[PDB]
């Protein structure tokens, strides 16, 4: 899993050299930032649910036809899934903030994203909206660096999805 | 790989849940100690060469045979290896210390080390001994530095120990 | 000034440790490098070596040997790493040393034939397994010689060697143990043709939890 | 590799004899069925994507846990693998079907598969299940095609089954 | 073993792709031809013996000195062997017709041919004659495609021997 | 480019061996098939246009919302493109029939399909329908082997798209 | 690589069009000749060893120096190469003949061959000669077979020639 | 690797001592025999091809089955191997003979050989037989050369034997 700390170790390890000043400097960076990161996570964790509802919802407004019978958005099972899924995305995001690296995201969400989505005919687009809507809400509860961090990660997914 | 943070995440994942507030507070405090943590590492890396050099001297004063014809540290070529080895182990330990987790150490460094030693005919016992010798010297530095703000490093010191010990044990 | 020296107890010596493992000089390796001006003999010795290292150490008939790849070495215009690419892209290796054994088997055996190391971790074995369907086989083998460490050591103008069975950097555990499994005796060689077919020396079971144990 | 023809040869070789007339008549007949044989294969390949897609849906409807945190199909990464695997197995099966022999399937695919799955912690049972799910869907197509001259494919259908089953068994 | 069917599988396998139309076309070819191939085999199998006698014989006419004492053609043991050997060649040929590929020939006869022959001082030439004489006889019992097939394989050896 | 003929040559070439019986058998298969293949191509080529119209159309019925303003199906440019694209698919298919291999398809259509589609947000689904609708029409103008061939190739894409 | 069919396709592609009916009729007829085409190839492959053997004899009877000390075919080592080479060229030619296109021959064999030969000090002239020698012998077989249905092969015969000649030319 | 000289050294090393004068006199004498030693080797190498050829003939006259369908020396492929193997063994033996030490032979040649043979299904007994057949023929030459100064080679002859026998034993 890719976090700041793991990477420097990795790089140090590959070369076969002790952790010198260079790397520690880097680590320090991660730790200083954490305070902001951590704050953001506490904020998302708390409002989770509400964000999720809002997102799921949004998607349907954006793509009305989904709710019609014979479609994917139709019938509760699917709605449940849709909810679940977004929860996940969120969950991971929090994780990543705390871990101080994309790692968590990469391994759970991103890797194999495409094929999953292809085989089940999930349109990336949808997820994206979810995220965007979220981003917009988050853009109220947070501010300054905490916010900035939140964004970075949220986006990172947008980019991976698209 | 793994480290303190990642680990806690993973646990949380399997439960399928957002992180407990309690759990955050483990990490929150862990952060606070960072500075201490870092210096600890720095001290080892800074003194590395010495730590080893020292440990060796003592190792060989004790187990004279290792350096005698027919022993395991004889001749030069072997000696070299033995030194190299010690170093490596150390290197890893350090890594762990930074991560705040045994894993890295266990996986790359320790796992199957014993068996290697066995196959070679190297006496595992002596290796273990060396590890400890190192341990003590290392702590020596961690715990007595110069120009650092004075406070309590014990917490870190002990964790350091543990790493050394996992090493000692699995080799032995 | 005692100059007590003494025979000591163990009396292992330099040689005994390796004879115990049975390496018999497989762990020590002397690299062979081609030169732009070279004797045909020097090319021959390279071919000789190349064959062994990438092949099981299995017998190679003159018919088996591919003359077109051997042609071009004398000429130039083929990098020796590229020469080694031609081999394995060869039907000869795919039909035999690839078909019989399981996907895992050839990955370990490639990772052995092309590089001394046995596989440090389950995940990297898995990385090539992702490739099997992800892309064509030729790519995956190409990926090995294109990998960095193949390049880093014996990168160009050099026959690959079983640098395994010595200390190599970043060996995640059980380097020796796995290698001990993967190399039989020097005379002994992996066989395209074998009873019980061909199975992975290394336990699929492991590659994470324990050191492998194999007949030697 | 091997297939129906080659096989019979090999047998004959060890006896040291020319092929028995009886034995030829196995192959002679086998030829006649070719056309049927082929279409069977064609049907699989044509529907491939679907076969899988379908089987998966059903697999996951049954064993909900696989897709839940802590299960084996979770997270995405794993899921992907699981899909890939199914496919592979299929691919091979097809191969066999053409050859008129299990071998190819056994050797490339099935050999060691169980043990792998074990080491990973993948639940062999579930894998087997999936294989069957696939089987049924596949047969579905083999047996109900469009634009093909109508006749009896049973013989082939059953042989197909067997292949699937060898798979199921050796995995399980 | 190399037959049409095995190869296409192999090629398909290497690329990592399902058997598509391309390969099937090829396979179909093998099957349609078989009818002729099979016929040829039945013809050779039946006349085996007679072909063998005739061949062995021929060789001696071609190379009289072989039958002189102190030579290889001399003394029954050798003659027996000589017979045996040719039988083999024939046997395999039949096989190959049926298998629809050179495979059988390659693995039994061809691979290692040279060295065997070198170490025991068997002159390729001899075998060749055997074959040629055979080819000539076969050129009566067979006709059309059946014949053509028979030839191909017979030759394939000539070429491998030389 | 992968056709029967090219491959056998390739394989022969790699081994460094003459074309023997094995390969020729394969070749024979192809060219025997061609007669049917060729017929199919003549049929598609002629009705091209009409197939295209019908397909494009279909897609819109299937996905009404596409024709709404602010969507992809909306505004002539897009419609033109949509037409063009399908033409292409068809074009290639014909090619492949004639060439006697998937080759043409692979290199033009398939390779890089995903990323193109991702970056421009073309939903595979659409194309698929186009194809299916086509397949259905083709299922009238053709019959027997000619038909069978047509299908194979059409499908091959469906599978690649999905 | 390329061949007659693929080629025509490619052309059509750049125009952006379906194949012209006229163009189909090239391929349609090409198909019809297949059987002839094939036999031609078969004849070469069948006689291969001989073709070469023959050509060589004649080559060396003519240019005696090649085999004399200081020549290019001397000593054994070189000789071997020279034989091998001839063969190769032949092999390719055959390939082309099947494809119904020069390309394969040009690309994988002929291109840059000249320059090689030059650099080595091989006399390109002589190589070319050999190619022709081969040509004539080869045609000999193509054109005079036994047990094949009698007809006119000229069309193919000439195309064969051309291939040989492209070879001769580009080497020379 | 190792040989007579190196060996004695190694022994001396573990005792931790300079070479015994007695021990020198082993080596001193060993030197004197060199010339004899050499010729012995020369004789083998000179006759190599034949030694094998011969042994084989006899091997196959005895154990007819090896060459019959189902046997281990059938078909050609296998035969070839079997010949190659014999040679190798011989090659090594020679090496040893020069070195004045079994080691080289044991390590590179014999090590793992039995197990290989087992895995293949090769009947170890027959292999051993062949080795002996070789032995006798070889000695034949070693002991009866032409143009060499007449003297006693027995000492060497016996040592030769032993090497062959170590081979026979470890294979068997
Ligand atoms: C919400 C925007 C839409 C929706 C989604 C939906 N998803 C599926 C099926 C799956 N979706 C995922 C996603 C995840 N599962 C995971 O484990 C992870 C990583 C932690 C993610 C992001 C997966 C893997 C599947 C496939 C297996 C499964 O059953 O979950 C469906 C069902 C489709 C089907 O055919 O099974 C749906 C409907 N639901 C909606 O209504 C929106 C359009
Ligand atoms: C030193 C404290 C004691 C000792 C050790 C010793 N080791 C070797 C040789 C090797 N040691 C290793 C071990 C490693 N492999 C790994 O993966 C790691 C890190 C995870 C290590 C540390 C290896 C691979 C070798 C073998 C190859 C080599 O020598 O480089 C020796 C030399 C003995 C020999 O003949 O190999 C020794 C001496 N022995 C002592 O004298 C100490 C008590
Ligand atoms: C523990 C064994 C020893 C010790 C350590 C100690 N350090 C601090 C505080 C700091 N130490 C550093 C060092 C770093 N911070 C970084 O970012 C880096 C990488 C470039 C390093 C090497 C820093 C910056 C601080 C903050 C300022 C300071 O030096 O005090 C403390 C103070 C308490 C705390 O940090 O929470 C302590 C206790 N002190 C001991 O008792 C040992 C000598
Ligand atoms: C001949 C007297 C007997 C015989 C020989 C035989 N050997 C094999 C197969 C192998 N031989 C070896 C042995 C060696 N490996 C080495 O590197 C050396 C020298 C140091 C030797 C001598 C190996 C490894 C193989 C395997 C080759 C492969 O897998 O291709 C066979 C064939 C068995 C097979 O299936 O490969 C045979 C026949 N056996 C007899 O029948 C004779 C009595
Ligand atoms: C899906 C039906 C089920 C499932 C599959 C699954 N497999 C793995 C991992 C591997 N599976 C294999 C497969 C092969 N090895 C071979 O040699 C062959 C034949 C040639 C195959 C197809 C292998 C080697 C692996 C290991 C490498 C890898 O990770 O892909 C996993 C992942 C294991 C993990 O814990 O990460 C999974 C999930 N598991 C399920 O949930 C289904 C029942
Ligand atoms: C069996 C599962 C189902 C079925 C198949 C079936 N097919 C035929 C006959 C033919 N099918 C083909 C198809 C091909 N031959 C080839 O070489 C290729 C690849 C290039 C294909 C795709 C052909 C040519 C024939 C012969 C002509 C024809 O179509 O009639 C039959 C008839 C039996 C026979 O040919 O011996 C059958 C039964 N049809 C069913 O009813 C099953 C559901
Ligand atoms: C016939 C033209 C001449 C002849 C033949 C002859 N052959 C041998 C010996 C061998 N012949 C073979 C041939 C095969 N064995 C196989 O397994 C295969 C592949 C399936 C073949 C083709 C072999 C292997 C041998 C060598 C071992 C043996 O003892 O048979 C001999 C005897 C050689 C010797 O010196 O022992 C002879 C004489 N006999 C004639 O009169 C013709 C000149
Ligand atoms: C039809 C169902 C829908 C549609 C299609 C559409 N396509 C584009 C853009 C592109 N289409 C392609 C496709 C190809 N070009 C090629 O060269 C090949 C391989 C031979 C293919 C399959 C490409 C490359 C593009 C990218 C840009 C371009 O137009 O060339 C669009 C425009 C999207 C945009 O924003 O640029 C559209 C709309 N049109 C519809 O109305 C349907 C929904
Ligand atoms: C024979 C007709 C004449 C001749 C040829 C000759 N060639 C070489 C050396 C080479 N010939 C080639 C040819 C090829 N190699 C390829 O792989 C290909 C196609 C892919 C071709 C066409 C090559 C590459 C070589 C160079 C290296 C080699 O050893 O082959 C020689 C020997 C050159 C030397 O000095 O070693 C010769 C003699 N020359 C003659 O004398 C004939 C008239
Ligand atoms: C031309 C150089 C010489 C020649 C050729 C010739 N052949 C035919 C007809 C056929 N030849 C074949 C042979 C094959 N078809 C295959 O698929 C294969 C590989 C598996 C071969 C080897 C076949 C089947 C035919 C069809 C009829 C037949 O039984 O031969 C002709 C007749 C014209 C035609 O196309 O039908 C000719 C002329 N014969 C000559 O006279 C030339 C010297
Ligand atoms: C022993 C099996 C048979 C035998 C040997 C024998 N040799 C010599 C003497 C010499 N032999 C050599 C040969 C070599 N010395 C070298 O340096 C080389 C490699 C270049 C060789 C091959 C030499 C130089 C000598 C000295 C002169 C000579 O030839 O006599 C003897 C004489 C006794 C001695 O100790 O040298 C003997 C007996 N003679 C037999 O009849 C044995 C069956």
């Amino acid at each position: 899993m890719k976090t700041v700390i793991t990477e420097v170790i990795a790089s140090a390890d590959s070369q076969g050299r002790f952790l010198n000043n260079t790397e520690l400097q880097a680590a320090n960076g991660r730790f200083q930032r954490a305070t902001a990161s951590m704050e953001a996570a506490r904020a998302l964790t708390s409002n989770a649910d509400s964000l999720v509802k809002g997102a799921v919802q949004e998607v349907y407004n954006k793509f009305p036809y989904l709710t019609q019978p014979g479609q994917m958005g139709y019938g509760d099972t699917n709605q449940a899934k849709c909810a679940r899924d977004i929860s996940h995305y969120l969950r991971f995001i929090t994780y990543s903030l705390v871990a101080g690296g994309t790692g968590p995201l990469d391994d759970y969400i991103v890797a194999g994203l495409r094929e999953v989505n292809r085989t089940f005919n999930l349109s990336p687009s949808w997820y994206i909206e979810a995220l965007k809507h979220i981003k917009g809400k988050v853009g109220s509860q947070l501010s300054g660096q905490p916010l900035t961090e939140a964004n970075a990660y949220i986006d990172y997914c947008i980019n991976a999805l698209s | 790989m793994q480290d303190a943070f990642t680990k806690a995440i993973v646990a949380a994942d399997l439960r399928g849940s957002f992180l407990s507030e309690q759990e955050l507070n483990q990490l929150t405090n862990l952060v606070k100690e960072s500075n201490k943590r870092l210096d600890a590492v720095n001290a080892i890396t800074g003194n590395a060469a010495e730590i080893i050099s020292d440990a060796a001297h003592k190792l060989f004063a004790e187990q004279t045979d290792l350096i005698r014809p027919g022993g395991n540290a004889y001749p030069n070529r072997r000696m070299a290896a033995c030194l190299r080895d010690m170093e490596i182990i150390l290197r890893y330990v350090s890594y762990a210390l930074l991560a705040g987790d045994a894993s890295v150490l266990e996986d790359r460094c320790l796992n199957g080390l014993k068996e290697t030693y066995v196959a070679l005919g190297t006496p595992t016992r002596s290796v273990a001994r060396a590890v400890q010798l190192m341990k003590e010297t290392a702590i020596g530095y961690v715990n007595s530095p110069s120009g650092v703000t004075r406070g309590d490093c014990s917490a870190l010191v002990n964790e350091a120990a543990t790493y050394f010990d996992k090493a000692a044990a699995s080799i032995a | 000034y005692s100059a007590f020296v003494r025979p000591a107890d163990q009396a292992t010596a330099d040689g005994a440790a390796q004879t115990k493992l049975g390496i018999t000089a497989i762990a020590p390796d002397q690299g062979v490098e081609l030169r732009p001006n070279f004797t045909e003999a020097d090319v021959i010795t390279v071919i000789r070596a190349a064959y062994k290292q990438l092949f099981g150490n299995t017998y190679i008939l003159e018919s088996e040997r591919v003359i077109q790849a051997e042609s071009l070495l004398r000429n130039g215009s083929i990098s020796v790493r590229e020469f080694i690419r031609i081999l394995a892209k060869s039907d000869l290796y795919k039909e035999r040393f690839f078909r019989c054994t399981s996907n895992n088997r050839f990955i370990e055996l490639n990772l052995k034939h092309l590089l001394g190391r046995a596989p440090y971790n389950q995940g990297e074995i898995a990385e090539h397994l992702d490739r099997y369907c992800q892309s064509g086989y030729d790519a995956e083998i190409d990926s090995y010689i294109d990998s960095d460490e193949y390049r880093r050591v014996f990168g160009e103008n050099t026959v690959p060697y079983f640098r395994g069975f010595k200390y190599q950097v970043g060996q995640s555990a059980a380097a020796f143990e796995r290698m001990r499994a993967l190399y039989s005796g020097d005379a002994g060689s992996d066989t395209d043709r074998n009873q019980n077919g061909q199975r992975t020396e290394l336990t699929s079971g492991l590659a994470d939890p324990a050191q492998p144990v194999r007949a030697r």
